[PDB]
């Protein structure tokens, strides 16, 4: 966007945080936020302000400005901390709380409740961090460490004996062939019954009739083809199938 | 067929007068039977994760046949509107771009 | 004090307590939101937890907070999150993802990782190895696997564990140096538990009342399986084209859990597999020729995980057999009502 | 026709509804003469030009262009008994293997498409041989190119199961 | 156009045939018992599995 | 007890199909004896050099009743393969893909992932009961690639994976 | 995610009764397996509706 934008929704940050205030203590106490749909819809609110914050102190390129919304961040990520434990005292101690409904009549999505991860929590240690984990790797190549543990397999079990897997490498190569060689014969016996149900009635296969079927083979293969690459278009068109990303 | 999930309280008496050459033969047996269990179970959870693919398969490819037809309907319907939406922004588009291009005149 | 605090890393790394952090995310732990939870409760059913609301609360109990010492000050001081589940669920995975978010010294003072080192009064010795280390060095986080055998008490148990040191004996300084952090140090106590359930009568209640938050992470559900097994296969390079069955597989795989499909699919998946998968992708019956090589997690391990669940206390609250646990309670006031009213 | 129909299974008669519906775009329940064949192709039935117009003759009794779902039907239940055979494809491609080699020259067969029988367009021929003689050799294998235009025509599911 | 509801106020009325006890009964009125609680169960988990999909 | 009846139904039926279609005339109901052992195995299952020869022993004998001298009756083969398959010895049962790998490893100890033709076609034929040549290259026509290497994996898989219905 | 009624730990064993002889099983046996078909079609139906909310 543009920068202007930014400093735009960064004051649109600090309204929303001042009218969160407000609504928390209102010149009427009676419209006091009582209920928890009232102060998770208030949660949800101090959520995308910590989120869009989070987002603008990320990529401001004015240094002033970021430093001043360092403390807005910190200030209202810690705010929705205080409210999240709260909330989680006053759901009979229940550390999940659901907000699926509270969403779908706000008109928000589950991703909301996905809570966004600060990117300065690891950014400005950028070369803190890289000398520690190149300190972390010297002393594991000093002292010859192993790491933690590689993804399960399957243990299938130790190989067979040789002469124990030549034997039943023998006898499933014949079954195979068998099976094969049955397979063959049945063709093969398709064939002769038919050519000679041909021979029978009559009917000998010419190159005319031949090269009719096989052209109608050929159709019915280029049409099929045809059909379903039109057939993918619509999906993509009237939304079926995701078109490929260019 | 003896259930060997059931532990024979008392059987552990007579593994204490049991041979060296005795305890090789029957740790040998249970050895033998353990991976005869192991391996119909493992031929078992095939066979009964494929009849379970099949039976899940067997509704899945109709069901799916049909799904496909209905939505494709509601939503050809569905994106016969949006071509209405486009003949409109394209109405005000031009409109705007001969307005603004008389400025230029 | 005369023992330099590098030194201390040093050794500290060299005996497998101090490790690196792996490169990996909270998001790779996959799964879809509960999409009527709040109905559940509604009908009066306690449902499982998404692990969309998993993620979202350990987000902010440990990495918000740990992230910015301004926040920790002030932010509700939390200084002990209880991962209990079954096997394979991403317990580990969890713990990695968010100390690597937190870019925290990671101190592994599991049972397991310490046989075998610093055994006797060493025990203690190892407690102020870390504990100083993570003051210093802060943010910091002491790793615990099988949580559940460090309070345990019963010896039967803990010779059936057959370590040469029992798993007990980091029990005491744990507990007494856990009692000296404050907010602000930016040091966390992490701990995951396969069989929560194993701590029983003294031993339970040291158990329980030691974690302050219960964080229940069940096993994902149809769409989290649907989510879960695409995300497994591109985990380890596979991929499953468009027309591929997931419905039917995921109906099929109900009640495997994420680690448990991950080992499957690993094992499924070679080199030559991956170079053919153009050639031929993952078929449902090539999966299940690997998955009955596979156990899936019995009913009885998923029910004490959920009688340790109703034994913790928020929902033991719920279920109206104990009152609110409060840390005011002074033990001995109930076992002295009854044994004083039959000597007259 | 009831008794013609009663041979359909459910989930033949979901493919043809898929089918008829993919060419019925304005939603009425008719499709047009004319796309009529490319639905019969896309069940993988293989019509002639000359059966087609005959059948059309026979059910488009009155001429309007457009046949219905419950002629489709039957029309599949009275044509799908006599559906053409991989062994009777097989049998017409080695009338023109004059070698009984296995394999048809891709000009040969591009000739034979052209020239004899239903003339094939040279637009129909390339994209035949350009799936035919995948590495370009020059060379097609009649044999394989019968498995291709069977597969994806009757129940690949069958295939799978055949195992 | 999802099918309208119009057919489930009359399946729950159809689907609550004879819950009594089944004490004393005969093997034959037991086996078709098991047969239409088998057909049931099928028919649920297609519908499931239908609109699963 | 109905389960009993249909398994041995299907096991009769499937053991029908393969004498038919070895049979040597159309409804001659005769399959000839060099031509049984290719036939057994058709039935889904791979006994043993052994068991085949018990096998062949076995139609020869009950043939020996009948004049028809190297060709087994309809009647005999299948009782012969049905009670086989009936009291389902687990000789008869095919082997899965784990087994079929573990043991196509022992010649690959390196890991290579594949396992040389040329070496294979002499322990094939030199251990066990000989192979024939004529079998040999027919199943390196399969496994063996254009480098004479046997990627195992593979390989395995068909011989779990062909014909096994399940 | 069906809900997990308390006291299903009987069923897992009911659950496994083959389809097969049906006949000759007693008046005892057939009623477990009519519990059991009834059982499996609840949890088939609650997994339905599940899915329809």
């Amino acid at each position: 966007m543009a920068n202007v934008t930014y400093d735009i929704m960064w004051r649109e940050a600090m309204m929303e945080l001042l009218d969160q205030l407000e609504a928390e203590n209102p010149e009427d106490p009676a419209l006091a936020p009582k209920d928890l749909s009232e102060w998770a819809c208030i949660y949800i609110k101090y959520l995308q302000i910590m989120r869009k914050l989070e987002t603008a102190y990320d990529q401001m390129v004015h240094p002033q400005k970021r430093q001043d919304m360092r403390k807005a961040l910190e200030a209202c990520i810690g705010r929705m901390l205080e409210i999240r434990h709260w909330m989680v005292k006053l759901n009979r101690g229940l550390d999940f709380i659901n907000l699926d409904d509270i969403l779908v009549d706000l008109k928000l999505g589950p991703e909301v409740l996905e809570v966004p991860v600060p990117k300065y929590f690891i950014e400005d240690r950028a070369k803190e961090l890289d000398d520690r984990d190149k300190f972390l790797e010297a002393l594991i190549e000093k002292y010859n460490v192993k790491g933690p543990a590689a993804s399960p397999i399957i243990r299938i079990g130790a190989p067979l004996g040789e002469d124990e897997a030549i034997l039943m490498i023998q006898k499933n190569e014949r079954g195979r062939q068998a099976r094969e060689r049955a397979r063959l014969a049945a063709i093969t016996k398709r064939q002769r019954q038919i050519e000679d149900r041909r021979v029978r009635l009559g009917v000998t296969l010419s190159h005319e009739e031949a090269a009719r079927k096989i052209q109608a083979a050929i159709r019915g293969f280029l049409w099929r083809r045809r059909i379903k690459k039109e057939a993918d278009k619509e999906l993509m068109f009237i939304g079926m199938k995701p078109k490929p990303r260019d | 067929m003896v259930k060997a999930g059931k532990k024979v309280k008392g059987a552990s008496k007579v593994r204490e007068n049991e041979t060296e050459e005795e305890k090789k033969i029957r740790l040998e047996m249970e050895a033998l039977a353990a991976d005869e269990a192991e391996r119909k179970a493992q031929e078992a959870a095939r066979v009964a994760l494929r009849e379970r693919q099949l039976r899940e398969q067997r509704y899945a490819h109709l069901n799916g046949i049909k799904i496909h037809n209905q939505w494709r309907k509601i939503m050809r319907m569905a994106k016969v509107e949006e071509l209405r939406r486009e003949i409109e922004i394209l109405s005000q588009n031009h409109e705007r771009e001969v307005d603004r291009k008389d400025a230029i005149m | 004090a005369d023992r330099s605090i590098e030194s201390l890393f040093a050794e500290l790394v060299s005996n497998g307590i101090l490790q690196q952090c792996p490169h990996v995310h909270v998001r790779d732990y996959l799964g879809s939101s509960s999409f009527m939870a709040a109905t559940l409760e509604k009908a009066n059913i306690i449902p499982d937890p998404s692990m969309a609301q998993v993620r979202q609360a350990l987000t902010e109990y440990a990495i918000l907070p740990l992230g910015s010492q301004f926040i920790h000050e002030r932010a509700p001081h939390t200084k002990s999150l209880l991962l209990y589940g079954a096997e394979k669920t991403g317990k580990t995975l969890m713990a990695q993802s968010i100390a690597n978010l937190s870019g925290s010294n990671f101190f592994d003072i599991s049972p397991r990782n310490t046989d075998g080192k610093y055994p006797g009064k060493n025990v203690g010795m190892m407690v102020h190895m870390v504990f100083k280390v993570a003051r210093t060095m802060a943010p910091s986080v002491v790793y615990i696997d099988e949580a559940e055998k460090v309070f345990l008490t019963d010896k039967k148990k803990l010779k059936e564990f057959g370590s040469q040191e029992p798993f007990s004996r980091i029990k005491k300084e744990l507990l007494k140096e856990a009692k000296t952090l404050a907010p602000g140090e930016r040091v966390l106590v992490l701990g995951n538990s396969r069989e929560p359930y194993l701590c029983a009568k003294k031993d339970e209640k040291a158990f329980m009342g030691f974690w302050s938050k219960h964080v229940f992470m069940p096993l994902p559900d149809y769409a989290s399986r649907r989510i879960v097994w695409p995300g497994l296969f591109e985990r380890h390079q596979g991929r499953l084209t468009y027309e591929f069955d997931l419905s039917t597989l995921a109906h099929i795989s109900d009640g495997y859990s994420a680690g448990q499909l991950d080992m499957a699919v690993h094992s499924l998946l070679t080199k030559r597999r991956i170079e053919r998968l153009r050639a031929a992708p993952v078929d449902i019956p090539e999966i299940l020729q690997w998955l009955c090589k596979v156990e899936p997690v019995s009913r009885e391990v998923d029910e004490a995980l959920r009688k340790f669940m109703d034994k913790t206390p928020a929902m033991a609250v719920l279920k109206g057999g104990g009152k609110p646990g409060t840390a005011g309670s002074k033990p001995g006031t109930a076992d002295k009502k009854k044994k004083g009213g039959k000597k007259k | 026709m009831a008794a013609n129909t009663e041979q359909l299974t459910e989930e033949q008669i979901a493919e043809f509804k898929e089918a008829f519906a993919l060419f019925d775009k304005d939603g009425d329940g008719t499709i047009t003469t004319k796309e009529l064949g490319t639905v019969m192709r896309s069940l993988g039935q293989n019509p002639t030009e000359a059966e087609l117009q005959d059948m059309i003759s026979e059910v488009d009794a009155d001429g309007n262009g457009t046949i219905d779902f419950p002629e489709f039907l039957m029309l599949m239940a009275r044509k799908m008994k006599e559906t053409d055979h991989e062994d009777e494809l097989r049998e017409a491609f080695k009338v023109f293997d004059k070698d009984g080699n296995g394999f048809i020259s891709a000009a040969e067969l591009r000739h034979v498409m052209t020239n004899l029988g239903e003339k094939l367009s040279e637009e129909e021929v390339d994209e035949m041989i350009r799936e035919a003689d995948v590495d370009g050799d020059g060379q097609v294998n009649y044999e394989e190119f019968v498995r291709m235009m069977t597969s994806g025509a009757t129940d690949d599911k069958d295939k799978k199961g055949h195992k | 156009m999802a099918p309208k509801k119009k057919g489930t106020k009359k399946e729950s009325k159809k689907d609550a045939v004879a819950t009594g006890d089944i004490e004393g009964a005969s093997v034959e009125e037991l086996n078709q018992k098991i047969g239409t609680l088998e057909k049931e169960k099928n028919k649920e988990e297609e519908y499931r599995n239908y609109m699963q999909l | 007890m109905s389960k009993l009846n249909d398994k041995h139904e299907r096991v009769r039926a499937r053991v029908r199909e393969a004498f038919i279609l070895f049979e040597h005339k159309e409804g001659s109901r005769l399959v000839d004896f060099k031509d049984v052992p290719t036939a057994v195995r058709a039935c889904g299952v791979n006994p043993t050099a052994v068991q085949m020869t018990h096998i062949l022993d076995q139609l020869a004998a009950l043939n020996a009743e009948t004049d028809a001298t190297g060709y087994v009756g309809l009647e005999n083969f299948e009782l012969v393969v049905c009670n086989f398959l009936i009291q389902q010895e687990a000789s008869l049962f095919r082997d899965d893909y784990h087994t079929l790998l573990r043991a196509f490893r022992a010649f690959d100890p390196d890991g290579r992932g594949f396992i040389d033709a040329e070496s294979f076609k002499s322990l094939l034929t030199g251990k066990g009961e000989a192979l024939s040549e004529d079998e040999l290259a027919k199943m390196m026509t399969v496994a063996a690639d254009g480098e004479g290497k046997i990627w195992y994996e593979d390989y395995a898989q068909r011989l779990a994976n062909d014909g096994r219905t399940i």
